[PDB]
Protein backbone atom coordinates (compact mmCIF):
# COMPACT_ATOMS: atom_id res chain seq x y z
CA UNK A 1 0.00 0.00 0.00
CA UNK A 2 1.44 3.48 -1.07
CA UNK A 3 0.56 6.65 0.82
CA UNK A 4 1.49 10.03 0.77
CA UNK A 5 1.93 12.69 3.40
CA UNK A 6 3.54 16.12 4.65
CA UNK A 7 6.19 15.14 7.63
CA UNK A 8 7.67 18.56 9.35
CA UNK A 9 11.73 18.51 8.69
CA UNK A 10 12.48 19.51 12.67
CA UNK A 11 14.56 16.86 14.57
CA UNK A 12 13.79 14.90 17.33
CA UNK A 13 10.14 15.24 17.17
CA UNK A 14 7.41 12.77 16.63
CA UNK A 15 4.89 12.84 13.51
CA UNK A 16 1.83 10.41 13.84
CA UNK A 17 -0.58 9.44 10.96
CA UNK A 18 -2.99 7.15 10.43
CA UNK A 19 -3.39 5.42 7.30
CA UNK A 20 -7.29 3.82 6.50
CA UNK A 21 -7.46 1.23 3.99
CA UNK A 22 -10.71 0.44 3.63
CA UNK A 23 -10.85 -3.32 3.34
CA UNK A 24 -8.13 -3.38 6.16
CA UNK A 25 -8.37 -2.08 9.94
CA UNK A 26 -6.60 1.39 10.36
CA UNK A 27 -2.81 1.40 10.92
CA UNK A 28 -0.45 3.38 13.09
CA UNK A 29 2.47 5.54 10.98
CA UNK A 30 4.88 7.45 13.59
CA UNK A 31 7.66 9.37 11.78
CA UNK A 32 10.85 10.90 13.39
CA UNK A 33 13.88 12.68 11.71
CA UNK A 34 16.77 11.23 13.65
CA UNK A 35 19.39 13.32 11.78
CA UNK A 36 19.63 15.69 8.69
CA UNK A 37 22.50 16.70 6.85
CA UNK A 38 22.65 19.70 4.31
CA UNK A 39 25.55 19.05 2.27
CA UNK A 40 27.35 21.96 -0.28
CA UNK A 41 29.15 20.50 -3.60
CA UNK A 42 32.33 23.00 -2.58
CA UNK A 43 35.61 23.29 -5.36
CA UNK A 44 38.98 24.60 -3.30
CA UNK A 45 40.13 28.21 -4.67
CA UNK A 46 42.94 27.80 -2.82
CA UNK A 47 44.55 28.79 0.50
CA UNK A 48 46.15 31.39 2.51
CA UNK A 49 47.80 32.44 6.09
CA UNK A 50 51.04 33.87 7.08
CA UNK A 51 54.10 35.04 4.58
CA UNK A 52 57.24 34.40 5.72
CA UNK A 53 58.83 37.43 3.87
CA UNK A 54 62.25 35.69 2.08
CA UNK A 55 64.96 38.07 1.44
CA UNK A 56 68.25 36.23 -0.48
CA UNK A 57 71.36 37.35 0.45
CA UNK A 58 72.27 40.41 -1.47
CA UNK A 59 74.86 40.19 -3.88
CA UNK A 60 77.28 43.10 -5.14
CA UNK A 61 79.61 43.09 -8.85
CA UNK A 62 81.90 44.54 -6.66
CA UNK A 63 83.30 46.96 -9.65
CA UNK A 64 80.68 46.75 -12.13
CA UNK A 65 77.25 46.26 -12.97
CA UNK A 66 74.18 44.34 -12.37
CA UNK A 67 70.64 43.82 -14.22
CA UNK A 68 67.49 42.72 -12.28
CA UNK A 69 66.16 39.16 -13.85
CA UNK A 70 62.66 37.92 -14.26
CA UNK A 71 62.41 35.28 -11.79
CA UNK A 72 58.52 33.47 -10.90
CA UNK A 73 59.10 33.71 -7.16
CA UNK A 74 55.76 35.05 -5.55
CA UNK A 75 55.37 38.79 -5.21
CA UNK A 76 59.09 38.36 -6.55
CA UNK A 77 61.04 42.02 -6.31
CA UNK A 78 64.64 43.14 -7.39
CA UNK A 79 66.26 46.31 -7.46
CA UNK A 80 69.62 47.59 -8.46
CA UNK A 81 71.25 50.23 -6.57
CA UNK A 82 74.39 52.08 -7.82
CA UNK A 83 77.49 52.62 -5.60
CA UNK A 84 77.60 51.52 -2.04
CA UNK A 85 80.68 50.37 -0.63
CA UNK A 86 79.27 48.29 1.90
CA UNK A 87 81.03 46.76 5.34
CA UNK A 88 80.94 43.37 6.34
CA UNK A 89 83.58 42.77 9.68
CA UNK A 90 87.06 43.99 8.22
CA UNK A 91 86.64 47.53 7.23
CA UNK A 92 86.08 46.51 3.11
CA UNK A 93 84.34 44.56 0.58
CA UNK A 94 85.70 45.88 -2.39
CA UNK A 95 87.87 48.38 -4.02
CA UNK A 96 86.16 50.38 -5.99
CA UNK A 97 84.18 53.41 -4.18
CA UNK A 98 82.06 54.12 -7.38
CA UNK A 99 80.54 52.22 -9.49
CA UNK A 100 80.06 49.53 -7.01
CA UNK A 101 76.31 48.20 -7.54
CA UNK A 102 74.17 46.10 -5.05
CA UNK A 103 71.22 43.92 -5.79
CA UNK A 104 68.59 43.94 -3.85
CA UNK A 105 66.41 40.75 -3.70
CA UNK A 106 63.08 39.73 -2.27
CA UNK A 107 59.92 37.48 -2.09
CA UNK A 108 57.82 35.97 0.14
CA UNK A 109 56.92 32.29 0.99
CA UNK A 110 54.45 30.40 2.88
CA UNK A 111 55.88 30.82 6.64
CA UNK A 112 56.26 27.33 8.47
CA UNK A 113 53.88 26.73 10.67
CA UNK A 114 50.61 27.51 8.14
CA UNK A 115 50.56 23.67 7.84
CA UNK A 116 48.23 24.15 11.00
CA UNK A 117 47.67 27.94 11.03
CA UNK A 118 45.91 28.51 7.16
CA UNK A 119 42.40 29.47 6.18
CA UNK A 120 40.56 27.74 2.89
CA UNK A 121 38.57 29.63 0.11
CA UNK A 122 35.95 27.74 -1.31
CA UNK A 123 32.37 28.32 -3.46
CA UNK A 124 29.57 26.37 -2.49
CA UNK A 125 26.90 25.29 -5.15
CA UNK A 126 22.90 24.13 -4.83
CA UNK A 127 23.11 21.76 -1.62
CA UNK A 128 21.57 18.20 -1.41
CA UNK A 129 19.40 17.25 2.00
CA UNK A 130 19.94 14.14 3.66
CA UNK A 131 17.81 12.61 6.39
CA UNK A 132 18.07 9.98 8.98
CA UNK A 133 14.88 8.71 9.57
CA UNK A 134 13.10 6.76 11.82
CA UNK A 135 9.70 5.35 11.40
CA UNK A 136 7.41 2.65 12.89
CA UNK A 137 4.32 1.24 11.34
CA UNK A 138 2.14 -1.56 13.72
CA UNK A 139 5.05 -3.87 15.10
CA UNK A 140 7.83 -3.39 12.68
CA UNK A 141 10.60 -0.59 13.05
CA UNK A 142 13.11 0.98 10.56
CA UNK A 143 15.90 3.22 10.04
CA UNK A 144 16.79 4.57 6.83
CA UNK A 145 19.15 7.11 5.17
CA UNK A 146 17.48 8.84 2.17
CA UNK A 147 18.04 12.00 -0.16
CA UNK A 148 15.57 14.71 -0.21
CA UNK A 149 15.02 15.57 -4.09
CA UNK A 150 11.62 13.47 -5.03
CA UNK A 151 14.09 10.87 -7.24
CA UNK A 152 16.45 8.80 -4.90
CA UNK A 153 14.60 6.34 -2.96
CA UNK A 154 15.23 5.07 0.53
CA UNK A 155 14.89 1.38 1.43
CA UNK A 156 14.82 -1.14 4.51
CA UNK A 157 14.88 -4.70 3.46
CA UNK A 158 11.13 -4.24 2.47
CA UNK A 159 9.82 -0.75 2.81
CA UNK A 160 10.57 1.56 0.23
CA UNK A 161 9.98 5.62 0.44
CA UNK A 162 10.67 8.42 -1.49
CA UNK A 163 11.18 12.10 0.22
CA UNK A 164 11.15 15.85 -0.91
CA UNK A 165 11.44 18.01 -2.42
CA UNK A 166 12.11 21.00 0.29
CA UNK A 167 9.09 23.39 0.77
CA UNK A 168 11.75 25.83 0.38
CA UNK A 169 14.83 25.08 -0.11
CA UNK A 170 17.80 27.05 1.99
CA UNK A 171 21.39 27.09 2.71
CA UNK A 172 23.03 28.71 5.50
CA UNK A 173 26.47 29.32 3.15
CA UNK A 174 26.78 32.48 0.87
CA UNK A 175 28.55 31.88 -2.79
CA UNK A 176 31.55 31.98 -1.08
CA UNK A 177 33.45 30.20 2.04
CA UNK A 178 36.39 30.77 4.30
CA UNK A 179 37.33 27.83 6.76
CA UNK A 180 39.94 28.23 9.26
CA UNK A 181 40.94 25.67 12.16
CA UNK A 182 37.25 24.36 11.49
CA UNK A 183 35.34 27.65 11.92
CA UNK A 184 33.28 28.44 9.16
CA UNK A 185 32.64 32.10 7.87
CA UNK A 186 30.91 33.83 5.00
CA UNK A 187 33.49 36.02 3.49
CA UNK A 188 33.44 37.48 -0.27
CA UNK A 189 37.14 36.16 -0.37
CA UNK A 190 38.91 38.20 -3.59
CA UNK A 191 39.05 35.96 -6.53
CA UNK A 192 42.40 33.60 -7.64
CA UNK A 193 44.66 35.91 -8.82
CA UNK A 194 42.94 39.18 -7.82
CA UNK A 195 45.66 39.38 -4.83
CA UNK A 196 45.28 43.04 -2.75
CA UNK A 197 47.96 43.63 -0.33
CA UNK A 198 47.18 44.70 3.47
CA UNK A 199 43.72 42.01 3.35
CA UNK A 200 42.39 38.51 2.67
CA UNK A 201 43.95 35.90 0.21
CA UNK A 202 46.88 38.52 -0.42
CA UNK A 203 49.41 35.17 -0.61
CA UNK A 204 47.40 32.29 -2.61
CA UNK A 205 48.09 28.47 -3.91
CA UNK A 206 46.47 25.89 -5.02
CA UNK A 207 48.37 23.42 -1.89
CA UNK A 208 50.30 24.56 1.24
CA UNK A 209 53.12 22.20 -0.81
CA UNK A 210 52.08 24.14 -4.42
CA UNK A 211 55.26 25.46 -5.48
CA UNK A 212 52.94 28.27 -8.04
CA UNK A 213 52.24 30.57 -5.15
CA UNK A 214 51.34 33.89 -6.27
CA UNK A 215 50.85 36.92 -4.32
CA UNK A 216 51.12 40.76 -3.91
CA UNK A 217 51.98 42.03 -0.75
CA UNK A 218 53.10 45.42 -1.50
CA UNK A 219 56.66 44.82 -0.99
CA UNK A 220 59.60 47.66 -2.25
CA UNK A 221 63.06 48.14 -1.96
CA UNK A 222 64.95 51.18 -0.27
CA UNK A 223 68.61 52.60 -1.01
CA UNK A 224 71.03 51.02 1.37
CA UNK A 225 71.83 54.09 3.62
CA UNK A 226 74.50 52.98 7.08
CA UNK A 227 77.67 52.31 6.01
CA UNK A 228 77.01 48.70 7.03
CA UNK A 229 75.46 45.62 4.79
CA UNK A 230 71.85 45.32 4.40
CA UNK A 231 69.16 45.38 2.08
CA UNK A 232 66.31 47.58 3.87
CA UNK A 233 62.37 46.83 3.00
CA UNK A 234 58.73 47.82 3.79
CA UNK A 235 56.10 45.75 3.02
CA UNK A 236 52.46 45.47 3.99
CA UNK A 237 50.99 44.34 7.16
CA UNK A 238 49.88 40.65 6.60
CA UNK A 239 45.79 40.33 5.11
CA UNK A 240 45.34 37.21 6.74
CA UNK A 241 46.32 38.80 10.26
CA UNK A 242 43.98 41.59 9.93
CA UNK A 243 40.90 39.22 8.74
CA UNK A 244 42.05 37.27 11.85
CA UNK A 245 41.42 40.00 13.93
CA UNK A 246 38.44 41.22 12.01
CA UNK A 247 37.08 38.02 11.54
CA UNK A 248 33.72 37.84 13.74
CA UNK A 249 32.11 35.23 15.16
CA UNK A 250 32.21 32.16 12.58
CA UNK A 251 28.84 30.40 11.36
CA UNK A 252 28.45 27.94 13.89
CA UNK A 253 27.18 30.78 16.28
CA UNK A 254 25.37 32.57 13.55
CA UNK A 255 23.41 30.43 10.80
CA UNK A 256 19.43 30.24 11.26
CA UNK A 257 17.41 27.88 11.80
CA UNK A 258 19.55 26.40 14.80
CA UNK A 259 21.86 24.47 12.12
CA UNK A 260 24.37 23.15 13.59
CA UNK A 261 27.60 23.71 10.94
CA UNK A 262 30.42 21.08 10.33
CA UNK A 263 33.41 20.52 8.36
CA UNK A 264 35.06 17.91 6.79
CA UNK A 265 33.03 17.69 4.52
CA UNK A 266 31.58 21.14 5.02
CA UNK A 267 27.63 20.52 6.34
CA UNK A 268 24.40 21.79 8.22
CA UNK A 269 23.67 18.95 10.56
CA UNK A 270 20.28 19.27 12.63
CA UNK A 271 19.06 21.97 10.87
CA UNK A 272 15.10 22.56 11.08
CA UNK A 273 13.23 24.38 8.58
CA UNK A 274 10.19 23.28 5.73
CA UNK A 275 8.16 20.22 5.30
CA UNK A 276 9.26 16.85 3.78
CA UNK A 277 6.35 15.39 1.39
CA UNK A 278 7.03 11.75 1.71
CA UNK A 279 5.45 8.69 -0.55
CA UNK A 280 5.85 5.66 1.26
CA UNK A 281 4.97 1.71 0.22
CA UNK A 282 4.12 0.43 3.39
CA UNK A 283 4.11 -3.33 2.99
CA UNK A 284 0.75 -5.48 2.86
CA UNK A 285 2.33 -7.95 5.20
CA UNK A 286 2.27 -5.91 8.52
CA UNK A 287 -1.28 -5.16 7.71
CA UNK A 288 -4.34 -6.78 9.55
CA UNK A 289 -7.43 -7.26 8.27
CA UNK A 290 -10.63 -5.76 10.21
CA UNK A 291 -12.31 -9.53 10.52
CA UNK A 292 -9.84 -10.13 12.86
CA UNK A 293 -8.88 -7.00 14.80
CA UNK A 294 -11.08 -5.85 17.69
CA UNK A 295 -13.50 -3.24 16.32
CA UNK A 296 -15.06 -1.81 19.47
CA UNK A 297 -19.09 -1.36 19.42
CA UNK A 298 -19.28 2.07 21.17
CA UNK A 299 -16.74 4.53 22.69
CA UNK A 300 -17.22 7.70 24.02
CA UNK A 301 -14.73 10.71 25.55
CA UNK A 302 -14.11 12.46 28.54
CA UNK A 303 -11.27 15.17 28.67
CA UNK A 304 -9.89 15.85 32.28
CA UNK A 305 -7.89 19.34 32.65
CA UNK A 306 -5.99 20.19 29.32
CA UNK A 307 -3.45 23.14 28.48
CA UNK A 308 -1.68 23.81 25.49
CA UNK A 309 2.02 23.88 25.51
CA UNK A 310 4.71 21.67 24.03
CA UNK A 311 5.02 19.63 26.95
CA UNK A 312 2.11 17.07 27.34
CA UNK A 313 0.17 18.65 29.81
CA UNK A 314 -3.55 17.20 28.33
CA UNK A 315 -5.10 14.13 29.63
CA UNK A 316 -8.59 12.42 28.45
CA UNK A 317 -9.92 9.23 29.21
CA UNK A 318 -11.84 7.10 26.32
CA UNK A 319 -14.80 4.66 27.93
CA UNK A 320 -14.79 1.69 25.53
CA UNK A 321 -17.50 -1.18 25.16
CA UNK A 322 -15.75 -3.90 22.37
CA UNK A 323 -15.96 -7.75 21.39
CA UNK A 324 -12.23 -8.78 21.84
CA UNK A 325 -9.02 -8.16 23.26
CA UNK A 326 -6.37 -6.48 21.29
CA UNK A 327 -4.16 -3.71 20.35
CA UNK A 328 -5.96 -1.45 18.95
CA UNK A 329 -4.20 1.81 17.16
CA UNK A 330 -5.56 5.14 18.72
CA UNK A 331 -4.86 8.76 16.84
CA UNK A 332 -5.96 12.15 16.67
CA UNK A 333 -7.55 13.81 13.57
CA UNK A 334 -6.63 17.45 14.58
CA UNK A 335 -3.84 19.33 13.55
CA UNK A 336 -3.60 21.00 16.46
CA UNK A 337 -3.47 18.07 18.53
CA UNK A 338 -0.92 14.88 19.46
CA UNK A 339 -1.14 12.38 21.65
CA UNK A 340 1.55 10.19 23.61
CA UNK A 341 0.89 6.58 23.06
CA UNK A 342 0.17 4.73 19.71
CA UNK A 343 -1.23 1.19 20.17
CA UNK A 344 -3.55 0.75 23.54
CA UNK A 345 -4.28 -2.50 24.36
CA UNK A 346 -8.39 -3.25 24.04
CA UNK A 347 -10.72 -5.21 26.51
CA UNK A 348 -14.17 -5.99 25.56
CA UNK A 349 -15.00 -3.71 27.97
CA UNK A 350 -13.46 -0.90 30.09
CA UNK A 351 -11.49 2.19 30.08
CA UNK A 352 -7.98 3.99 28.75
CA UNK A 353 -6.57 7.01 30.27
CA UNK A 354 -4.52 9.10 27.45
CA UNK A 355 -2.05 12.06 26.88
CA UNK A 356 -2.33 14.69 24.50
CA UNK A 357 -0.39 18.03 23.42
CA UNK A 358 -2.47 20.59 22.16
CA UNK A 359 -1.75 24.40 20.49
CA UNK A 360 -5.60 25.63 20.43
CA UNK A 361 -7.21 27.41 23.28
CA UNK A 362 -9.50 24.48 23.23
CA UNK A 363 -9.18 20.63 22.49
CA UNK A 364 -12.26 20.41 20.03
CA UNK A 365 -10.96 17.43 17.91
CA UNK A 366 -11.26 13.56 16.95
CA UNK A 367 -9.78 10.75 18.64
CA UNK A 368 -10.11 7.68 16.68
CA UNK A 369 -9.68 4.00 18.28
CA UNK A 370 -9.89 1.20 16.07
CA UNK A 371 -11.73 3.45 13.18
CA UNK A 372 -14.62 4.80 15.61
CA UNK A 373 -14.73 8.61 15.94
CA UNK A 374 -15.15 10.52 18.50
CA UNK A 375 -14.98 14.55 19.59
CA UNK A 376 -13.74 15.90 22.54
CA UNK A 377 -14.41 18.91 23.66
CA UNK A 378 -12.48 20.76 26.41
CA UNK A 379 -11.17 24.43 27.49
CA UNK A 380 -7.56 24.33 28.10
CA UNK A 381 -5.84 26.92 30.59
CA UNK A 382 -3.30 29.31 29.39
CA UNK A 383 0.46 27.71 30.20
CA UNK A 384 1.37 28.67 33.67
CA UNK A 385 5.42 28.75 33.14
CA UNK A 386 7.13 31.10 30.45
CA UNK A 387 9.81 28.43 28.70
CA UNK A 388 10.53 25.35 28.32
CA UNK A 389 13.77 23.45 26.67
CA UNK A 390 11.29 21.63 24.29
CA UNK A 391 10.05 22.34 21.05
CA UNK A 392 6.85 23.17 20.29
CA UNK A 393 5.50 19.92 18.87
CA UNK A 394 2.32 21.45 16.90
CA UNK A 395 1.97 23.91 14.58
CA UNK A 396 0.19 27.04 15.59
CA UNK A 397 -2.59 27.97 13.28
CA UNK A 398 -5.13 30.16 12.75
CA UNK A 399 -8.36 29.13 12.94
CA UNK A 400 -8.09 26.54 16.10
CA UNK A 401 -6.32 28.82 17.87
CA UNK A 402 -9.02 30.87 19.33
CA UNK A 403 -11.59 30.27 21.98
CA UNK A 404 -14.93 29.38 21.44
CA UNK A 405 -15.63 32.38 23.80
CA UNK A 406 -14.10 34.79 22.04
CA UNK A 407 -15.33 33.36 18.53
CA UNK A 408 -18.98 33.50 19.98
CA UNK A 409 -17.82 36.83 20.70
CA UNK A 410 -16.91 37.91 17.46
CA UNK A 411 -19.12 35.54 15.42
CA UNK A 412 -22.18 37.61 17.31
CA UNK A 413 -20.74 40.94 16.88
CA UNK A 414 -20.13 40.19 13.06
CA UNK A 415 -23.70 38.68 12.37
CA UNK A 416 -25.19 41.56 14.07
CA UNK A 417 -24.72 43.89 12.01
CA UNK A 418 -24.99 41.20 8.67
CA UNK A 419 -28.45 40.44 10.06
CA UNK A 420 -29.05 44.50 10.32
CA UNK A 421 -28.12 44.33 6.59
CA UNK A 422 -30.72 42.38 5.49
CA UNK A 423 -33.43 43.12 7.69
CA UNK A 424 -32.52 46.75 5.95
CA UNK A 425 -32.62 45.56 2.91
CA UNK A 426 -35.94 43.53 3.10
CA UNK A 427 -37.40 46.54 4.57
CA UNK A 428 -37.02 48.14 1.86
CA UNK A 429 -38.23 45.54 -0.82
CA UNK A 430 -41.33 45.35 1.60
CA UNK A 431 -41.77 49.03 1.78
CA UNK A 432 -41.67 49.03 -2.33
CA UNK A 433 -44.21 46.00 -2.69
CA UNK A 434 -46.10 47.59 -0.40
CA UNK A 435 -46.24 50.90 -2.25
CA UNK A 436 -46.74 48.95 -5.54
CA UNK A 437 -49.54 47.01 -3.90
CA UNK A 438 -51.55 50.03 -2.72
CA UNK A 439 -50.67 52.09 -5.63
CA UNK B 1 47.57 19.42 17.97
CA UNK B 2 47.16 18.38 21.20
CA UNK B 3 44.11 18.68 24.61
CA UNK B 4 44.19 22.03 26.59
CA UNK B 5 42.46 22.40 29.39
CA UNK B 6 39.84 25.62 29.63
CA UNK B 7 37.88 26.73 32.44
CA UNK B 8 34.69 26.60 32.73
CA UNK B 9 32.11 29.73 33.82
CA UNK B 10 29.84 30.44 36.53
CA UNK B 11 26.44 28.44 35.48
CA UNK B 12 24.06 31.70 34.55
CA UNK B 13 20.62 32.27 36.55
CA UNK B 14 17.51 32.25 33.92
CA UNK B 15 14.43 34.01 35.33
CA UNK B 16 11.92 33.35 33.12
CA UNK B 17 9.30 35.74 31.66
CA UNK B 18 6.66 36.21 28.88
CA UNK B 19 8.10 35.72 25.73
CA UNK B 20 11.75 36.58 26.86
CA UNK B 21 14.59 35.22 29.55
CA UNK B 22 17.09 37.26 31.87
CA UNK B 23 20.43 35.81 32.00
CA UNK B 24 22.21 36.72 36.00
CA UNK B 25 25.81 36.19 35.07
CA UNK B 26 28.96 36.13 36.70
CA UNK B 27 32.43 35.72 35.06
CA UNK B 28 35.47 37.22 37.02
CA UNK B 29 37.16 37.55 33.67
CA UNK B 30 36.22 38.44 29.91
CA UNK B 31 33.74 35.47 28.77
CA UNK B 32 32.27 35.34 25.69
CA UNK B 33 28.39 35.21 25.69
CA UNK B 34 26.84 34.31 22.23
CA UNK B 35 22.97 34.00 21.75
CA UNK B 36 20.93 33.50 18.39
CA UNK B 37 17.76 32.51 17.47
CA UNK B 38 16.44 29.28 15.61
CA UNK B 39 13.89 31.07 13.30
CA UNK B 40 14.24 32.67 9.31
CA UNK B 41 16.36 35.48 11.08
CA UNK B 42 19.39 34.34 13.46
CA UNK B 43 19.32 37.69 14.91
CA UNK B 44 22.99 36.72 16.63
CA UNK B 45 24.13 38.44 19.43
CA UNK B 46 28.37 38.46 20.66
CA UNK B 47 29.44 40.08 24.02
CA UNK B 48 32.43 39.78 26.31
CA UNK B 49 31.27 39.93 29.59
CA UNK B 50 33.28 40.94 32.73
CA UNK B 51 32.33 41.23 36.45
CA UNK B 52 28.53 40.42 37.34
CA UNK C 1 6.05 23.94 39.81
CA UNK C 2 4.97 27.26 41.59
CA UNK C 3 1.51 27.35 43.58
CA UNK C 4 0.45 30.47 45.18
CA UNK C 5 -1.86 30.14 48.09
CA UNK C 6 -2.94 33.01 51.15
CA UNK C 7 -2.69 30.15 54.07
CA UNK C 8 -4.26 32.28 57.26
CA UNK C 9 -2.45 33.23 60.19
CA UNK C 10 -3.87 30.95 62.70
CA UNK C 11 -1.74 28.53 64.59
CA UNK C 12 -2.82 25.11 64.77
CA UNK C 13 -5.44 25.35 62.06
CA UNK C 14 -3.93 23.25 59.36
CA UNK C 15 -5.15 24.90 55.71
CA UNK C 16 -5.40 22.64 52.65
CA UNK C 17 -5.07 22.94 49.14
CA UNK C 18 -5.03 21.04 45.91
CA UNK C 19 -2.34 21.70 43.18
CA UNK C 20 -3.39 20.51 39.91
CA UNK C 21 -0.94 20.36 37.11
CA UNK C 22 -2.45 19.89 34.11
CA UNK C 23 -0.94 16.31 32.32
CA UNK C 24 -0.49 15.31 35.78
CA UNK C 25 -2.82 14.01 38.57
CA UNK C 26 -3.09 16.80 41.43
CA UNK C 27 -1.45 16.69 45.00
CA UNK C 28 -2.44 17.74 48.10
CA UNK C 29 -0.71 20.44 50.30
CA UNK C 30 -1.24 20.44 53.77
CA UNK C 31 0.14 23.92 55.21
CA UNK C 32 0.52 23.78 59.15
CA UNK C 33 1.71 27.52 60.83
CA UNK C 34 3.45 25.24 63.75
CA UNK C 35 4.88 28.58 65.85
CA UNK C 36 5.15 32.19 64.54
CA UNK C 37 6.93 34.88 66.21
CA UNK C 38 7.11 38.46 66.07
CA UNK C 39 10.06 40.43 66.95
CA UNK C 40 10.74 44.25 66.79
CA UNK C 41 13.37 46.34 66.18
CA UNK C 42 14.38 47.16 70.16
CA UNK C 43 17.03 49.06 71.73
CA UNK C 44 17.93 50.16 75.34
CA UNK C 45 18.04 53.61 75.89
CA UNK C 46 18.28 53.24 79.86
CA UNK C 47 17.66 50.94 82.94
CA UNK C 48 16.32 52.43 86.10
CA UNK C 49 15.60 51.23 89.67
Amino acid sequence: FEHATTVPNVPGIPYKALVERAGYAPLNLEITVVSSELTPSTNKEYVTCRFHTVIPSPQVKCCGSLECKASSKADYTCRVFGGVYPFMWGGAQCFCDSENTQLSEAYVEFAPDCTIDHAVALKVHTAALKVGLRIVYGNTTAHLDTFVNGVTPGSSRDLKVIAGPISAAFSPFDHKVVIRKGLVYNYDFPEYGAMKPGAFGDIQASSLDATDIVARTDIRLLKPSVKNIHVPYTQAVSGYEMWKNNSGRPLQETAPFGCKIEVEPLRASNCAYGHIPISIDIPDAAFVRSSESPTILEVSCTVADCIYSADFGGSLTLQYKADREGHCPVHSHSTTAVLKEATTHVTAVGSITLHFSTSSPQANFIVSLCGKKTTCNAECKPPADHIIGEPHKVDQEFQAAVSKTSWNWLLALFGGASSLIVVGLIVLVCSSMLINTRR
Amino acid sequence: PTVCPVPLAHTPTVTKWFKGITLHLTATRPTLLTTRKLGLRADATAEWITGT
